[PDB]
């Protein structure tokens, strides 16, 4: 093959549908081993800040016991059979996942149908979670980034549902209750908004069969999603005491079917990524990763394209010590600028084969391409084959890449976190002021 | 807070409120604050009635 026809020799991701509208999706390989999982429309951005955190612990007590399983008869099952029961929460996603051997589909799948449908919800339960929930709290508060990220998140989406948080504030950590949960699943587990996706060694007919005989029971055939409106604005916590600065500078991005989000990719892979563990340091082609290196002006950055339903955010989240984070100001913003006026087509080559590369190596594996079918199909209604997305990314330029970049960063108030040693972050104007170029 | 947006802005403004009272004098009340007697050449013979600095 020559990656053409490597592409079109990708297995075809097969959808049906339960007359409930529980959708069903598998990518059917030769592997021994699977993965198959219920991936939801629910996240923190439906919640209001009296339910927030439901989701989360919902996800905390789903593996504590169902009616048919009671406490750890559930994952005394899936340890028996060598499986890997995970589960994780977004602001718009929820998803249940095993990783099962293919032989052991059936079981899988009857595993996730009761846990989705009939979590036990017990009190005890809720106040051991209660406890396990704080304590996580606390050890979020540990990492950076997650807090870097939840503060840009409140700030760009302040008073909408997406600047909440996942897991919510500790007081309704503390003040939710059974009624509160049950009442979160009763509005937000349908099969409307439920998708069973299974990738690797699963005949799609087969799995089939099982969701029409575990799933069938969920709601057949309410209050869901307002937009969002984005806020340039400044969140800045300054703790001395931090050894590291960390900021994150995000505009509003486009949500997640916008073809925008292509060759904005693109241009995030021109900017690149860089920490201090890099072998390539001040040859690589990226400018700002080269700066960073053979100055040492930062211990690592990434850029980010965050998508929604209808807004996102596109930018980028950089670590460095007190008296460099202008310099990774002026650097990174001046990158942006450099892309929105003068792209160059050699830089977009480079930065599309990045892209290419990034979307074949991540789905490597049956737990990428689950989840893969599984967001997909919540986020598109569609699983994009890599042919599709190939198509795309060759339709790329330097002037594509140019006007895009110039309609999402020129000009634009971007959203700004800072945490730590951040007396040097610059200040909102001064930022502000490096979103245009006055030689342009 | 930095110097450049905020008080290059505020003290070109203070500038301008400086320039408008300047001008005030100088097109509507050239002579407000001086003197009429150096309108007359320096007389070493006669001195003026009154001699004030500014
Ligand atoms: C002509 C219009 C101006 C223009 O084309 O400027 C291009 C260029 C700035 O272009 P840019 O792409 O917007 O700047 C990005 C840079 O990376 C610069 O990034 P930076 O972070 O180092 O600086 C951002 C900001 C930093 O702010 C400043 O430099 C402060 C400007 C003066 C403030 C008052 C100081 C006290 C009086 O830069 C400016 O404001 C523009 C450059 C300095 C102009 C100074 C004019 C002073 C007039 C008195 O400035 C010059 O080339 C200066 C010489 C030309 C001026 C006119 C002759
Ligand atoms: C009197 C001259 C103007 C003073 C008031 C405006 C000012 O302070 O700066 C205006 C202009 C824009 O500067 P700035 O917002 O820093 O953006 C630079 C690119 N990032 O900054 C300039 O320096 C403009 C220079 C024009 C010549």
């Amino acid at each position: 093959a020559t990656y053409a026809q490597a592409l079109q020799s990708v297995p075809e991701t097969q959808v049906s549908q339960l007359d409930n509208g529980l959708r069903v999706a598998s990518e059917q390989s030769s592997q021994p081993t699977c993965t198959v999982g219920v991936w939801i429309d629910a996240g923190s951005r439906y919640e209001n800040e009296k339910n927030n955190g439901a989701g989360y612990f919902v996800e905390h007590l789903a593996f504590k016991g169902t009616k048919n399983r009671p406490g750890s008869a559930l994952e005394k099952e899936v340890e028996s059979m060598g499986a890997h029961l995970n589960a994780y929460s977004t602001r718009e996603h929820t998803a249940y996942y095993i990783k099962a051997l293919s032989k052991d589909l059936p079981k899988a799948v009857e595993l996730l149908a009761d846990i989705v449908q009939n979590c036990s919800l017990e009190d005890s339960q809720i106040e051991k979670e209660r406890d396990v929930i704080l304590q996580e709290l606390q050890e979020n508060d540990s990492s950076m980034r997650d807090v870097v990220f939840d503060y840009l998140h409140a700030t760009a989406f302040q008073g909408t549902p997406l600047a909440q948080s996942v897991e919510g504030p500790s007081e309704n950590v503390r003040k939710l209750s059974r009624a509160d949960l049950t009442e979160y699943v009763s509005q937000h587990y349908k099969a409307p908004r439920m998708v069973l996706a299974a990738a690797g060694g699963v005949e799609h007919r087969q799995l089939l069969d099982l969701a029409q005989k575990h799933f069938s029971s969920l709601s057949g055939t309410v209050p869901a999603f307002t937009p969002c409106r984005f806020t340039g604005s400044e969140i800045r916590h300054r703790d001395d005491a931090l050894p590291l600065a960390h900021v994150a500078i995000a505009v509003e991005g486009p949500g997640w079917a916008n073809p925008d989000n292509v060759p904005l990719q693109v241009a995030n892979a021109i900017i690149g990524h860089y920490d201090s563990t890099y072998g390539g340091g001040t040859h690589m082609s990226s400018t700002l990763a080269s700066v960073a290196a053979t100055r040492k002006l930062c211990q690592s950055f990434q850029t980010f394209n965050i998508c929604y339903a209808e807004t996102g955010l596109l930018g980028a989240h950089f670590v460095c010590d007190n008296m460099s984070i202008d310099d990774m100001m002026f650097f990174l913003q001046g990158q942006w600028m450099r892309l929105c006026t003068s792209a160059t087509e050699s830089e977009v080559v480079r930065g599309k084969n990045i892209l290419r590369n990034a979307l074949v190596s991540h789905l490597d594996g049956t737990t990428p391409v689950c989840e893969d079918i599984g967001r997909s199909l919540l986020t598109y209604g569609r699983r994009i084959p890599l042919a599709e997305w190939e198509s795309r990314i060759a339709e790329v330029d330097a002037s594509v890449v140019r006007e895009v970049c110039s309609k999402y960063f020129y000009d634009q108030c971007p959203a700004v976190a800072g945490l730590g040693p951040i007396e040097q972050l610059p200040d909102y104007n001064r930022i502000r002021s490096g979103m245009f170029w006055l030689r342009f | 807070i930095p110097f450049h947006p905020y008080y290059t802005i505020k003290d070109i403004l203070g500038a301008l409120f400086m320039m408008l009272i300047l001008l005030i004098l100088v097109l509507f009340s050239p002579d407000l604050l001086g003197d009429p007697d150096n309108y007359t050449p320096a007389n070493p013979l006669n001195t003026p009635p009154h001699i004030k600095p500014e």
